[PDB]
């Protein structure tokens, strides 16, 4: 396949610097112009810059001298991007793209998955996961809706699956809300009444930024 | 005339075996001659370099031995041409064009020793001249020498053997067999009448002549430029603009060489000692510029890879261009044996790159590389000045091996040859044969 | 730079019906490219140089336009067409993208399935108390949730969060967490969650008492 | 004459602007026609393929839908030429050369709709014939259409505008601008007398026609072969042997094409209904083999990358070769509109690869690649049969882009054109125009 | 332009191993590659060749899958697997790029080589002992130091001094074998002012055991 | 297989001599290549196509021959040319190599410089004792080393090793290693290393005593 895998993105402090990397596979990585483009959370795509195969020409978006430094090494098959004096405006998902053209009006041919850069002075903290069972005198209907509350973590992301991913139907994980330099999200699973509390329903929660794996079985209250 | 047509067609390409066999022997000798000529000028070039290090102490002495070593070699070449072979001066392509129209003699007993050893002095001294000039005229005369040695006759035998010798001579000078054949087909065959130059015989002699030079030079290319980028359709308009510029400069440059032939003549009036002492002054200039600024002098093949890769500043490109236009006129219009063909390749790419460098930063959306307009301009001065555009582009492609640029190279070639026509220019080689045939009559 | 703003930042369309979004420019542009992005996946080159389709893009897609106004259409829209479409220019330098038009499926209205959960005993021992309200599987998303503590509505301590469109269901969902300290959580007994969708005038309230 | 020459030379390459502008127009229209012809044949290519899918269970039914779908399309092509434009059958290149020697009329009001729509049926049904035939004669006729519409006259206006249309037709058929120009000068010019084919005007029309072909075909090449290996000097003798094989087979194949024209006529004697029903029988023949054995049928561009890469077994290579020579004659000698030029590229590569595979296992010390002898043989039957070797070599190089093989390609091309002459062969295009002008003026 | 081969060392008789040759500095594709081996104290013998596309693979006349030669142009690496290994396979194996002039092919540039030792012994890293003059520094203009590399297997080990800074004045002596283990010594001569006024350290490396020992030689007080 | 047999397996020469070595083939071969291999170095392409010099080879080298007899010539050899030279053919598959012609240098006499080394402290810690004797840069090759303990003479436990000829100076060096257990090393005090070489009638002898 044609594959671009960006890496090197995460949590860094305001005023610091970072070095993102994009590993290319499945095509002559030379002969191609490479380009960076970022997408701030819930906003539009914005072009960073581009680099030719021989690094002779390098263009950037209108943005102050050595803030961005795009470079490549065609030998090891990867492209690089350095951001300096980073501020919160640089918090974004960073895309690495291979350039090409049709009639000669260039487009962004193939994209990578991206890496998220979070610029904050808040500290990495692990999550507390709390099981959410129906109330003591619950209205035992045909479907039962359970959930677990993943509270007070930083930064994003967390991933939550239910019984190691066996129950994928009836799953909703809601987007995280930040408050007081901490994140909270919840996950909901709807399951027939004959399965719970008959069987065991588990929510597995992983927060790699704090090396946190935890499972929380959901048991009925009272 | 259908009666003559039906069985003319039924007898087409019936080249006599005697002509094609002797075309093989002509090409063999042209190749060996071209190889020896190439190795000779190279040997003298570094003899001059090795002298420059036993003199690397006294920078004045160092500029002295550079000037005089090239002056003597130059004076030698000017002398042997004004004393034994007046028609071996300059390029020699126009004289071979005269011969193919039966309007100039091929005195092979005189120009072959003169042009060979004379060119050795001019090119070995580092003057701005190409080996094609010598090799084409040498090869043509070699074609008649074995015409005469075996005294074959017929119009075709004379015209063919003289054509294949010239084609073998151009091929061996650039390692470009296809361009050698195209040069005969497009530019040097008699252009106002039919002839029976046998193309398959020209083919044979080109093959053997190109085998002979790769026996003594394989693994090394005259110019290696790498694989450059492609040319998007929406950028082709820029190459037509570049051709239009070449089309306006082409004739202007043609008038300078012709006019400088006149201006330089009045300095010596025609006298052999006065002439040879000015050839030593222009030969010493280039051997001196050969060490004070190499890009100003020499054949110019070395600078072509450098210019394409954008390794020159625009300032240096402008310097090199006007310097090399001066040095080129001063060597070729002086009458020294040596071609103008290869020097205009150097002038073509250097201006090509300059047009490329401005284009790349006026259109960042095009993602251009200056080198692609270097390759397109390489054959453009040939197209505007010599007006043999099909040879220039196939020759340039033979030497640079970037076929993906054929459309832009074609577009810059015809824009050059269109505006050269519409600005009142003429093919340089035909304009020099014309002025040569004019004074061969005004003396009556 | 050249600004390209796309016509309907958000809109919805039923399957098997013709869609049309627009891209328009501050100056005049040439040969516009279109990318389709689904959430969680990389953008994919979709339509390039105004109207040519990339290998794989179904023929329902098509592009058009001139100078200052261009468009993408889908004759008969399908469900898999639900994504965000960005127009992009490189006629002039530097290149610029459009703000994007999100375009999702329309289906029949659906009432929310409301569920309320008391603070777990795990969280209470820590000193905090979060009461959570799941409003699941409804169309349209315009929904208003109301908290009442022993019949008295409360405003602060609340944070809501909406899903994106479910794939199969094409429903939505919205959680809302009311977070108190364990102390004020114990001063009160009733905890009500009022779902004011528009598939009904009377909200679907669900509640619990600690007793 | 010295005076006449002097003012010919000073008055050279001055083509009237009216011709150059109209050369731009004809190339533009030839390009559009050639692209539309190409997209049409492809549209019928899968219309016929998509029919093969609603029928892919019943194996008898499917070999039925293959024959009939191609028989009808073939019958549609044979009919449209025998009833409204008899000179639009076969290639059409020789008819266009007749016109350039003022020996055939170019009935553009009839040949343009006939050969276009006739060729669509013949090539769209999957017969082994090339687009070159249609596009050159179509392109030539368009040259006369704009030659009449704006009533320009003068001998050159007639000759150039008809020549550039033909060159634009070959260029657009192969995406080979250089080969388009070389074909006119080397093969399609009147070849026994001077003419005024303005080369600068042919250049204009060729670029415009292939620019139009790159607006609707870029990023995809007709034939992609990769970069093959180089050819060491001690290996060149093997390419001379390969040319010798092509040189004696060339004429033998020429006798077959001519003789099969005769044999095919006697089955139909000449009246339109037996003729087109036999065109449907071999048109259905090749539409059936088009998927019981695709390499046997079609234009043959499909097999060439496969054959070059040595991905064919030697048993199959001879099968494909002997099958494809059978398929080639019975489709071209039938009179169907379509060229023989491109089918003989396929046969050249299949024969080259077979010779290469034998060479690879008699000489492991040479470190050979069979593909290099495929590339060298690609243009060799062109050189042996058509005897336009310079076009063949530049066309193959324009399409495969392996310049490092220029010497082996040159050597076997000349070996082919050397033994074709010495075994009593004739240029196919000239031999069939001769026979066309012979019976019209002998048994009128 | 460098060819660096690895994977060498010890194999038990009858076993197998794969050597790799990592090429760099040139377009590895478009180049015929080859393997040549040199038995201890004898001359060179060709193993086999492979063309850039792996379509053609030739071998010296040996048996079944004795050698199989492979290349992966994605990482410009050449491979050689030897099977049913016997004592005649103990040699220094060279990986070499192939080329020609007139057409008669030659071995263009060669790698450093990698040794394989067919034996049923086991790898022991070397013990490195510093050799300084006995407490009798009869200082001349120069002084001679060395270190003793004892008890390693298989061959080879490499010895440098100050990581190659001291290149003049060093002799490394050929290892000799006793009790199935090797020992060698290296000698270095430096000016009497240079030592012990500045440090002299010998750096021994045993790639078979992936071991490097850097021993500083200090006078005896 | 074509087998090529080379001239002398070993030949000596003084710098300034014209030296010729020959490569003879069992059957006719053409365009032979030569490789120089200096001690401790991988072969390097020297002469190819019978007569062509690889770039960098000094022009004092030359090759010639035809049919079954080929030769490489150094017109006035130099001391740095000490190596083993291999001829190779590939006009017939499979390629083959000659046995090699080892070129040794003749030069003026050179006396050995001998150093003695007691067992190091750390080797004694593991129960062994190796007394080491270096004898550096002597010429000619021939030399004998004599070990005296107590003034006695040892012939058991001695191990010698020569370097090959140095490419700069054409000298030879050698090392003699006497290996004892730590105990046997302890039952004695004085250890002597005796060097006899043609450069001196009296032997060069260096020693240390344990005390
Ligand atoms: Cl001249
Ligand atoms: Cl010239
Ligand atoms: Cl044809």
């Amino acid at each position: 396949e044609v594959r671009l895998l960006e890496s090197g993105g995460g949590l860094v402090q305001p005023g610091g610097s970072l070095k993102l990397s994009c590993a290319a596979s499945g095509f002559d990585y030379s002969r191609y112009w490479m380009s960076w483009v970022r997408q701030a959370p819930g906003k539009g795509l914005k072009w960073i810059g581009e680099i030719n195969p021989v690094s002779s020409t390098i263009n950037y978006t209108p943005s102050l001298k050595d803030k961005f430094i795009i470079s490549r090494d065609n030998a090891k098959d990867t492209l690089y991007l350095q951001i300096s004096k980073v501020r919160s405006e640089d918090t974004a998902l960073y895309y690495c793209a291979r350039l090409y053209y049709g009639y000669g009006y260039w487009y962004f041919d193939v994209w990578g998955a991206g890496t998220t850069v979070t610029v904050s002075s808040a500290k990495t903290t692990p999550p507390s996961v709390y099981p959410l069972a129906p109330g003591s005198a619950a209205a035992a209907a045909s479907m039962v809706t359970l959930g677990c509350l993943v509270k007070g973590y930083f930064p994003e992301p967390v991933t939550v699956t239910w019984n190691s991913g066996s129950l994928a139907a009836g799953v909703h994980t809601f987007p995280a809300v930040l408050q007081a330099a901490l994140y909270t999200l919840s996950s909901s699973v709807t399951v027939p009444s004959s399965s719970w509390p008959s069987e065991t329903v588990t929510c597995n929660v992983a927060h790699p930024a704090s090396s946190t794996k935890v499972d929380k079985k959901i048991v009925p209250r009272a | 005339r259908r009666r003559q047509l039906i069985r003319q067609l039924l007898e087409r390409d019936k080249t006599p075996l005697a002509i094609l066999f002797m075309a093989a022997v002509v090409g063999t000798l042209v190749g060996l001659a071209a190889v020896a000529f190439d190795k000779g000028v190279a040997w003298l070039q570094n003899q001059r370099m090795g002298a420059l290090v036993h003199t690397a102490d006294n920078y004045p002495l160092l500029l002295t031995v550079a000037f005089l070593a090239s002056a003597v070699l130059a004076m030698f070449g000017y002398f042997l041409v004004r004393k034994y072979a007046p028609e071996a001066g300059g390029s020699g392509i126009p004289e071979i064009e005269g011969a193919l129209e039966d309007q100039r003699p091929v005195r092979w007993w005189r120009v072959l020793p003169v042009k060979f050893f004379g060119g050795l002095g001019t090119l070995g001294g580092g003057m701005v001249l190409g080996r094609e000039g010598p090799t084409v005229q040498i090869g043509g005369n070699i074609g008649r020498m074995v015409l005469d040695i075996f005294r074959l006759k017929g119009d075709e035998a004379r015209h063919t053997l003289l054509a294949t010798g010239a084609a073998a001579g151009l091929a061996a000078a650039f390692n470009a067999p296809a361009a050698g054949i195209l040069f005969i087909i497009e530019e040097m065959r008699p252009q106002f009448r039919y002839t029976l130059i046998s193309i398959k015989a020209v083919f044979i002699g080109v093959i053997m002549s190109t085998i002979m030079y790769r026996i003594f030079n394989c693994e090394v290319a005259l110019i290696d430029v790498g694989k450059l980028s492609d040319a998007p359709l929406n950028t082709l308009w820029l190459y037509l603009i570049l051709g239009i510029i070449f089309g306006i400069f082409g004739p202007i440059f043609n008038k300078w060489v012709l006019g400088m032939q006149d201006l330089l003549h009045r300095v010596h009036g025609g006298n052999i000692t006065k002439w040879v002492l000015m050839g030593g002054a222009i030969g010493g200039l280039c051997g001196l510029l050969g060490f004070v600024a190499p890009a100003t002098s020499g054949g110019g093949f070395n600078l072509i890879p450098i210019a394409t890769a954008g390794n020159f500043s625009m300032g240096m490109l402008v310097f090199i261009f006007v310097a090399r236009v001066i040095t080129t006129l001063l060597c070729f219009s002086s009458g020294a044996p040596g071609g103008i063909f290869a020097p205009m390749l150097a002038l073509g790419t250097v201006l090509g790159t300059a047009f490329g460098m401005v284009a790349v930063e006026l259109f960042p959306q095009y993602h251009l590389e200056a080198g692609t307009f270097a390759i397109a301009g390489m054959g453009a001065l040939l197209a505007a000045s010599i007006r043999a555009p099909l040879t220039g582009i196939i020759l340039v492609l033979e030497m640079t091996d970037n076929y993906q640029l054929i459309l832009p190279m074609i577009i810059t070639g015809l824009g050059a040859t269109l505006l050269a026509q519409f600005t009142g220019g003429k093919p340089l080689y035909s304009a020099i044969l014309a002025r040569t045939l004019a004074k061969q009559e005004a003396e009556q | 730079d050249i600004v390209l703003t796309q016509s309907p930042a958000i809109m919805s369309a039923a399957p098997g019906d013709k869609v049309t979004m627009t891209c328009s420019a501050s100056s005049s542009v040439s040969y516009i490219h279109w990318y389709q992005q689904k959430s969680g996946t990389s953008p994919k080159r979709w339509i390039y140089d105004t109207s040519k389709l990339t290998s794989g893009v179904p023929v329902r897609f098509s592009g058009s336009g001139s100078g200052t106004s261009y468009s993408l259409t889908i004759n008969t829209m399908e469900a898999e067409d639900a994504a965000t479409y960005y127009c992009q220019q490189w006629s002039s330098h530097p290149q610029t993208f459009g703000g994007g038009t999100k375009l999702e499926i329309l289906r029949a209205d659906a009432a929310p399935t409301v569920s309320i959960f008391p603070p777990s005993s795990e969280q209470l021992t820590s000193g905090g108390a979060s009461v959570v309200c799941f409003l699941n599987n409804f169309y349209p998303k315009d929904i208003n949730v109301k908290w009442k503590i022993d019949g008295s509505e409360r405003q602060n301590g609340v944070l809501n969060s909406w899903t994106d469109q479910d794939s199969k269901d094409s429903t939505y969902s919205m959680s809302s967490t009311l977070t108190l300290t364990k102390d004020e959580y114990e001063r009160h007994n009733s905890y009500t969650c009022e779902a004011t969708h528009k598939t009904s005038t009377s909200p679907i309230v669900k509640s619990f008492n600690r007793a």
